[PDB]
């Protein structure tokens, strides 16, 4: 009688899973990403073709 | 005697210290040493000759 468990019936397209209990990559809203690039990572326009 | 100059800044950086790269394309009537400098004040360069 339990029906479809978390990983059917839950929003945002979230993947369920235990051991310990989570829930993995909910799909819902957006996410901020800040990625702080060293300067050797760089080339400059000079530099470049 | 230079003509047909050009010149293109591929990487730049305003900073104390010469950030700036500066490449200058020509055509010089014969081979020499000539001097370098900016008609800017508010720019320096590196290079003296």
């Amino acid at each position: 009688e339990r029906g479809a468990s978390l990983q059917h019936t839950a929003p945002f397209g979230c993947q369920i899973a235990t051991n310990p209990v989570r829930a993995v990559n909910c799909a819902v809203g957006n996410m901020p990403i800040s990625i702080d690039i060293p300067e050797a990572a760089f080339t400059r326009v000079v530099d470049a073709p | 005697s230079l003509t047909d100059m050009s010149c293109e800044v591929p990487a730049c950086t305003h900073s104390s210290d010469f950030g700036g790269v500066a490449i200058i394309k020509y055509a010089a009537s014969k081979k020499g040493k000539c001097a370098v400098h900016s008609m800017t004040n508010a720019v320096t360069i590196r290079e003296a000759e």
